[PDB]
RNA sequence: AAUAGGUUUGGUCCUAGCCUUUCUAUUAGCUCUUAGUAAGAUUACACAUGCAAGCAUCCCCGUUCCAGUGAGUUCACCCUCUAAAUCACCACGAUCAAAAGGGACAAGCAUCAAGCACGCAGCAAUGCAGCUCAAAACGCUUAGCCUAGCCACACCCCCACGGGAAACAGCAGU
């Protein structure tokens, strides 16, 4: 369960899938603005393993850090790809949707 | 078999509460502190009846009674007697155990004497150095000269009894030998001059019914709180010493007679109470008046 | 004025008014909703008024918004034991949605009063040094103790100049 | 006032003063009941009301008409134009 | 910039800069009685002289510390892993804390806008052509820092086999 790698669960956007077997993925976190207490959005680059080349470019995908890095700048392995780029599936009903609509009604198998 | 009851027991407790009284403004008189701008809210009945009942259970809780405690036993403990060490000091060292999570009358506090002897502190000892290590707000390492005898006098002329008690709380140990001795001169000066209304609606009222009573001189207190029609008052008052006191005159003709209510008083008066006479005649105005509004 | 709407989120006071301290486990917190619809109002002002509180008091959790990806609202938790907690807030107040996942997911007031005491152990009030760490430099400042010599010379006896001028 | 002479001036400016008098309520007799913000042409004026003993801490043109009014304990601050008129 | 004030005009209002009043530090002028305490080269320029590391039945250990300086400058902080060291020797440990790995971490200039190999996969062979960057890469300049202290340096060549050369940025002193 120790990892030597600092970010150890991490959600991003897939942004590069230009490099064989691992994916850009840009990830934003909160930032607070010490002046203005404002939170930004503050994004940094991971590159994650994707051993099946599965990861599109645009899909929300988690990252699970490596016990080791297995390369100077892959630190992470993809755990899940959360919402696949224009084929999203509703979590809370199971369904796939295109937006904020369903392409299947729940109703359909009650 | 049949023990009398302690001060914290929840039937004194009871009666001592009621005796104080609960007053909000002198309970939550404006303090002469720094100020900040005051807030204000948009309320209705019911919201002001609820923040008032609020602020009657804040104010029970600033009226909670100090437990009344007996003197604490001198200590004289020696631990060792290295001789030593005898003569190679001529100044004595104290240790104190400044380990955080103790409780400070668990905390050893030894001294080794230019004799060698190593002793526990003494009260006065651990007092002061528990006030060096672990500083409590309003306690002062060196005892302040406000207690001495010529400046309690000051104090009592100007009618400051609470604040020569929230002093004294300050300053010592409830078990001291200097917390009681101040606070029974202090209830003395108020039996003396009938000034008992200035420790009411504080958590200083028991206390000082509890000295009277075990020092059978409730006389001044119950004329007091019959001269202000708080015969409900004077009625538990003299309830409680009957119950500390069982096996005296006033019990017995209680007793033997039944009595309840008013008619505690009058068998109080005439067999135990030093002031009898003043009493009854106290106890009979007050019968007139109520019989002028009953007509 | 300050900029902005309801320019009080951008006060600490308003900041620190949180209640919601995640337990160590949770990673990562990502919220869906919905910028249009009456039943996905919650969850607008659960991200207009309480995410700022949200990452205030948990500054290492990661939290990502997403707008009109799904049909209805939710907040999913990353746990790090890889665990995932879905929460549907559709028709659900921001008021009770910070209460659900304060529930679930939030440490509660005696978990949170403990970490308070361990970190009171730090200032043994009995250890002097500088004001930043400490309530007293010097012993000196503790009345019936030698004072400092910068306020009250020492006698004669007590100074070294004086000590090797007669021994000399 | 206006005039030629600064002693003409002085009785013009006095003596209309009474006539346009203004009423001026006070919290406790020492103080404004609430925050007045307000902004007159381009100087703005923020006054705050303060607990007794604060005293006056304000611009010594609004100092010296508080205490024409009767106000005690106030914090005032001006900003903008700093036009004793306005 | 504040409770503010002075100053543009023939005059008014507005905007605006400048300055005044407050509190410290250094230096200069003039002046100065005592006591206690704190602090105390401008200069990483060159240094006369003295001293600053010994201990101990020989082995070793120590002189790698303390003390100094502020030249350079995101090696200081957190996590992971794991040496040396302390706990007499072992603690499958605790404390302490290197190297390595992950994260975080100054100011000014965008008239420094591109950097020029800065990536990935594979046991290897080798294959793919990527990697950073206007959310500021790369570059230049300035600066010891976030002060219970820490970092860096220790005559110079970042280093110190070697070379230049012969070293007080230890104390006192010139
Ligand atoms: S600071 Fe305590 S002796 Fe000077
Ligand atoms: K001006
Ligand atoms: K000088
Ligand atoms: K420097
Ligand atoms: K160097
Ligand atoms: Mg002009
Ligand atoms: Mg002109
Ligand atoms: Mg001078
Ligand atoms: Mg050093
Ligand atoms: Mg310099
Ligand atoms: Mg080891
Ligand atoms: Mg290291
Ligand atoms: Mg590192
Ligand atoms: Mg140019
Ligand atoms: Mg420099
Ligand atoms: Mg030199
Ligand atoms: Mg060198
Ligand atoms: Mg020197």
């Amino acid at each position: 369960v120790r990892s030597s790698v600092h970010a150890r669960w991490i959600v991003g956007k897939v942004i590069g899938t230009k490099m064989q077997k691992t994916a850009k993925v840009r990830v934003t976190r909160l930032v607070l603005d010490p002046y203005l207490l404002k939170y930004f959005n503050k994004r940094k680059t991971y590159f994650a393993h994707d051993a099946l080349q599965q990861c599109t470019v645009g899909d929300i995908v988690l990252l699970r850090a490596l016990p080791v890095p297995r390369a100077k700048h892959v630190k992470h392995e993809l755990a899940e790809i959360v919402f696949k780029v224009g084929k999203v599936i509703d979590p809370v009903t199971g369904k796939p949707c295109a937006g904020t609509t369903y392409l299947e009604s729940p109703l359909s198998s009650e | 078999e049949t023990k009398k009851p302690t001060f914290m027991d929840e039937e004194v407790q009871s009666i001592l509460t009621k005796m104080t009284g609960l007053n909000l403004q002198k309970t939550f008189k404006p303090a002469i502190q720094e100020l900040k701008p005051p807030t204000y809210k948009l309320m209705t009945q019911a919201q002001l009846e609820e923040a008032t009942r609020q602020a009657v259970e804040a104010a029970k809780v600033r009226l909670k009674m100090p437990p009344v405690l007996e003197e604490r036993v001198p200590i004289n403990d020696v631990l060792a007697e290295d001789k030593i060490l005898e003569g190679t000091e001529t100044t004595k060292y104290v240790f104190t155990d400044i380990s955080y999570s103790i409780p400070h009358r668990e905390r050893f506090i030894v001294v080794r004497e230019p004799s060698g002897t190593l002793r526990k502190a003494s009260w006065e000892e651990r007092d002061r150095m528990i006030q060096v290590y672990f500083p409590k707000e309003g306690r002062k390492i060196l005892t302040p000269i406000i207690f001495k005898e010529e400046n309690l006098r000051t104090m009592y002329s100007q009618d400051r009894h609470v604040d020569v008690l929230n002093l004294c709380f300050a300053q010592f140990e409830p078990d001291s030998t200097e917390y009681i001795k101040v606070h029974h001169k202090t209830y003395e000066d108020i039996d003396k001059r009938g000034k008992y209304d200035l420790l009411r609606s504080t958590r200083y009222f028991g206390g000082m019914v509890w000295y009277f009573v075990n020092n059978k001189k409730i006389d001044g207190l119950l004329i007091d709180q019959i001269q202000r029609d708080l015969i409900d008052d004077a009625t538990n008052l003299v309830q409680l010493y009957h119950v500390l006191h069982p096996d005296g005159q006033s019990a017995q003709g209680a007793k033997d007679q039944a009595a309840e209510g008013i008619n505690l008083i009058k068998v109080f008066a005439k067999t135990e109470a030093q002031k009898g006479a003043y009493i009854e005649l106290t106890l009979q105005t007050y019968q007139e008046a109520l019989s002028r509004h009953s007509a | 004025p300050m900029k902005g709407r309801f320019p009080i989120r951008r006060t600490l006071q308003y900041l620190s008014q949180g209640n919601v301290v995640f337990k160590d486990s949770v990673k990562v917190m990502t919220v869906n909703y919905n910028t249009h619809g009456e039943l996905g109002e919650g969850a607008r002002k659960f991200v207009f008024f309480n995410i700022p509180q949200i990452q205030y008091k948990n500054p290492w959790v990661q939290i990502m918004m997403f707008k009109n990806m799904t049909p209805s609202p939710f907040l999913r938790f990353y746990l790090d034991s890889g665990e995932q907690v879905l929460v549907d807030v559709e028709t659900k107040s921001n008021k009770e949605i910070m209460e659900h996942i304060r529930k679930i997911l939030g440490k509660n007031e005696e978990t949170l009063r403990e970490e308070e005491e361990e970190k009171k152990q730090l200032s043994h009030p009995a250890n002097f040094g500088p004001r930043k760490y400490c309530l007293r430099e010097c012993i000196c400042e503790v009345e019936g103790q030698v004072p400092c010599p910068s306020l009250v010379p020492l006698p004669k006896e007590m100074r070294g100049k004086y000590k090797a001028a007669l021994k000399a | 006032g206006k005039a030629t002479d600064r002693m003409d001036a002085f009785r013009k400016a006095k003596n209309r003063a009474v006539h346009h008098l203004h009423y001026i309520e006070r919290y406790e007799d020492h103080t404004i009941f609430h925050d007045i913000s307000l902004r007159f042409k381009r100087t703005h004026i923020k006054m705050k009301k303060q607990p007794k003993g604060y005293g006056l801490r304000c611009h010594r043109a609004i100092i010296t008409i508080c205490r024409l009014i009767g106000i005690k304990d106030m914090y005032a601050k001006v900003s903008g134009s700093i036009n004793m008129l306005s």
